[PDB]
RNA sequence: UGAUAUUGAAAUUCGUGGCUUUCUAACCCGCACCACUUAUCGUGGUGGGAGACAGUGUCAGGCGGGCAGUUUGA
RNA sequence: CUGGAAGGUUAAGAGGAGUGGUUAGCGCGAAGCUACGAAUCGAAGCCCCAGUAAACGGCGGCCGUAACUAUAACGGU
RNA sequence: GCGGGAUGGAGCAGUUCGGUAGCUCGUCGGGCUCAUAACCCGAAGGUCGGUGGUUCAAAUCCGCCUCCCGCAA
């Protein structure tokens, strides 16, 4: 079936999120820490990150996607156990990028905790 | 408390009413009384 | 159109329980037929059976009548032979008699007998009815097989979510029926409650308000009659026309009561306990190399088992495993073998039986609980009350009573005698949706000690403490890690994710 | 608010029946131009728009102090 | 009053398994004509859910507590 | 005179058609603290206003009685 889709982790403080598009932004699938049942401090840190990315990519592994090419997104901690997880199992990274959103100056940014 | 119907067991059917109560007779009551068709006493079951 | 009711009063004897009942029943069918224990869905299945039209099956839920005919001449109780053959329902064999058999393995030579029927209509009772997790995940397969019309009693909200076509509900007030299956009957019965009682709050709120300017009328009124002159036209006529003010909002109450009636009936949260005695010791029972046979089958073999204080048992096994008969050995079996059941000499006990052999039948119900030791009637009948015996059900021959009915009948008996331990067997097997959640409540606040043998799986899950097993011929335990390790090779796995730190994650930009 | 008559055509669709589309010949336009014609009426012609809907008849269900006829002891 | 994907309950109409009448035949009952008639299909509304008060409307009891007494800033329900 | 009451110390469910005496706060005794409050553990306290009746069974239903409350004497 497909061939060479792209990988879009996502991770922030809470929750790490991996979906796996084809070329054309099409969701082959996606999985993520909290789907497996992970609760508060541990939904965060870097071994669910490497769950999560493992079930996503055997799970669409099954679609003979075999090469990815990644996209990284976030501060995280857990980025980069995602992408031992994925080269692990079976999928020959191509070559990343940290596409994260920054302003070129825009809106208002909430105020700061005390 | 309620009221019955007796009828006869080969005459055929009702010839009397009466009452009952039904917490003390559940069952269906049994009384020989006068069926005026067979000229003879018989057995009534209460319908 | 494969049949019809027509309106006519159900009963089953000389009592009558229903009228006004109707409903059809079409063809190729499968339909659920759930309702309260006592509430007359057996006898209506005896109805369609013996005094209706089209023959039929009828497989019972009891088979005690019948408990020395030999099984495979009651399975040809209609009558080379197909049976062999059909050992689907992995049914041991046919030369026992039938009130030999095991609990569950007598409902499935009844459900052998009633598939071979060749009949338009299948008259089936419980059928899930003691059958274990496997054998009842075999026959939800079976039901999806055949284009025959069923009519079965369920009450298992697990079986009732694959099977049924459509849910027959009985009331009293006649059958009303639902379709899908029972999450889509659940559903709609929770919308039809909201309305009762937003109705019947909206209807106090509408009176209470009616009463409170009626009587602030009537406050005016005994105040202005002291102080007019009885010979005043003028302030008479005004007396009276504030009389009308009240008079006429009387009128307008009268007419809301009297046409605008409801309750909220059904709505009392009490809950039943027990009493332990505070054992003070180590051990309850225990075995020592104990082994039996029934004169050819060896069901254990030299095993050992142990109960201590303060805790709870769940034995487990499938349909023969000896689950029963276990219990058996605990009050009293005398084994062939020497094994010495080692039991406590200060034990009381509280026996809840698969079958009713601890009732008397041909007993009347208030005969029976009185057969304790020091009784008395006011507080015999009184805690035979709130087991929802409604003071007229006194006079009743244990042997007419329903199936859930003297399942709680030998709960009321529990309450009387304050044990050491609870011996239950199947405990919510014969009990209704509804009392299937008042009796997990008291098993779980009970402070002894129980031991629990049961096949449904959302009972034995959240209070699972130690268990027990019957494989080969021998009891096991939890405390067995020989079927699954945990692989302890971690140690090679948790070192690759010890590096990644909070910090190494701050440097090294992608 | 439904069924049914005026009321037709071709296709896709899932079960000979329905659903939804599309087409136009019926019906509709307090819509432009041209005649009758001195005419902001009407009728006829011609382009456009909409279209088997709408409007209209029969039958059915909801709502209905907007409006009626009445009852509201001795 | 407004707005709700569905689900339940409901009309006329569509549908016609069955039950009665009569009688060519031989107390049974073929056609035909007749008195009926169930299952299923069938819309608003209603149930149910959210919003709206310069919409209609509504805006609480008992108890204890302070360096005079009395009150109670404070507390319980 | 008519209305509404009385359920451990305070405030309240439960009565409406009789069936295993309840909830929050407080009181008592230990712990924690240099000490107190807060927090943690364990216990006590019930004629269901009084007094008779009905019933297998009364906080529940039926009479009588003394208190508290509000209008109005
Ligand atoms: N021989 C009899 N004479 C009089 N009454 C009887 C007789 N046999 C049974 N009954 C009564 O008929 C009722 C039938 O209840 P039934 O057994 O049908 O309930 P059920 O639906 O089977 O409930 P469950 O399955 O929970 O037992 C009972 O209340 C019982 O008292
Ligand atoms: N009186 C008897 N004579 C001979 N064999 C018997 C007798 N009673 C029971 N058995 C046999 O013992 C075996 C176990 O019976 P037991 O009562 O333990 O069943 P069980 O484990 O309780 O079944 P379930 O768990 O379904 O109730 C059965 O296979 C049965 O054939
Ligand atoms: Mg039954
Ligand atoms: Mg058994």
């Amino acid at each position: 079936n497909i061939e060479n889709g792209v990988a879009h982790i996502r991770s922030t403080f809470n929750n790490t999120i991996v979906t796996i598009t084809d070329e054309f932004g099409n969701a082959l699938s996606w999985s993520s820490a909290g789907a497996l049942g992970f609760k508060g401090s541990k939904k965060s840190t870097p071994f669910a990150a490497q769950m999560a990315s493992e079930t996503a990519s055997k799970s669409a592994m099954e679609h003979g996607l075999k090469t990815v090419e990644v996209t990284v997104k976030g501060p995280g901690p857990g980025r980069e156990s995602a992408i031992r997880a994925l080269q692990s199992a079976g999928l020959e990274v191509t070559a990343i990028r940290d596409v994260t959103p920054v302003p070129h100056n825009g809106c208002r940014p909430p105020k700061r905790r005390r | 408390r309620v009221n019955v119907t007796l009828a006869c067991t080969e005459c055929g059917d009702r010839n009397y009413i009466t009452t009952k109560n039904k917490r003390n007779n559940p069952e269906r009551i049994e009384m020989k009384k006068y069926c005026p068709r067979l000229n003879k006493y018989t057995l009534h079951r209460e319908t | 159109m494969l049949f019809l009711f027509e309106e006519k009063p159900l009963e089953i004897e000389n009592k009558q329980l229903i009228k006004r009942l109707s409903f059809h029943i079409e063809d190729h069918e499968h339909l659920a037929l759930i309702g309260v224990n006592g509430i007359g869905k057996s006898t209506l299945l005896h109805h369609i059976h013996k005094n209706e039209l089209i023959d039929t099956a009828m497989m019972e839920q009891d088979l005690s009548k019948h408990d020395d005919i030999d099984v495979m001449d009651y399975v040809m109780s209609a009558y080379i032979i197909i049976e062999g053959n059909k050992l689907g329902l992995s049914s041991t064999h046919f030369e026992q008699k039938i009130g030999t058999l095991s609990g569950g393995e007598q409902t499935k030579v009844s459900f052998l007998k009633v598939i071979l029927s060749d009949a338009p209509l299948l008259l089936i009772d419980q059928p899930t009815n003691h059958m274990d997790k496997e054998m009842k995940v075999w026959l939800i397969k079976a039901f999806k097989s055949e284009q025959r019309a069923i009519l079965f009693v369920s009450h298992d909200r697990e079986f009732l979510n694959e099977t049924p076509d459509a849910i027959l509900e009985l009331t009293k007030d006649g059958a009303t029926r639902y379709s899908g299956h029972y999450d889509d009957y659940k559903n709609q019965k929770d919308i039809e409650i909201e309305t009762e009682k937003l109705k019947y709050e909206k209807e106090q709120k509408e009176q209470k308000a009616i009463e409170e300017s009626i009587k602030k009328y009537k406050e005016w009124y005994q105040r202005a009659a002291q102080k007019a002159s009885v010979r005043s036209p003028y302030a008479q006529k005004q007396l009276s026309k504030l009389a009308k003010r009240f008079k006429s909002k009387e009128h307008q109450l009268n007419r809301k009561l009297e046409e605008s009636k409801s309750d909220n009936p059904l709505e009392e949260n009490k809950s039943f306990s027990i009493e332990n005695n505070e054992f003070k010791s180590h051990y309850l029972v225990r075995f020592e190399n104990v082994s039996f046979s029934y004169k050819s089958r060896e069901i254990f073999k030299d095993t050992y088992f142990e109960i201590k204080r303060n805790q709870t048992v769940i034995i487990e096994g499938k349909n023969g495993s000896g689950k029963s008969t276990l219990i058996q050995l605990i009050l009293g079996n005398l084994l062939p073998m020497s094994g010495a059941v080692k039991k406590h000499p200060d034990l009381d006990i509280g026996y809840f039986s698969q079958d009713f052999q601890n009732l008397n039948p041909n007993n009347s119900v208030l005969e029976e609980v009185m057969d304790i030791e020091n009784m008395m009637i006011t507080d015999a009948r009184t805690i035979l009350a709130s087991f929802y015996f409604d003071k007229s059900r006194m006079n009743d021959k244990v042997r007419q009573l329903s199936m859930g009915e003297k399942c709680r009948l030998q709960f009321v008996k529990l309450y009387f005698s304050n044990p050491h331990i609870l011996i239950l067997d199947q405990p919510t097997n014969y009990f209704d949706i509804s009392m299937q959640e008042k009796i997990i409540q008291l098993i779980q606040s009970f402070n002894g000690a129980v031991i629990i043998v049961s096949h449904d799986e959302i009972f034995k899950d959240e209070i699972r403490d130690q268990v027990w097993k019957i494989e080969n011929c021998k009891l096991i335990h939890e405390n067995v890690s020989i079927n699954t390790p945990i692989d302890a090779e971690s140690m090679k796995d948790e070192l690759k994710i010890l590096e990644q730190y909070t910090d190494e994650r701050n440097k090294e930009t992608d």
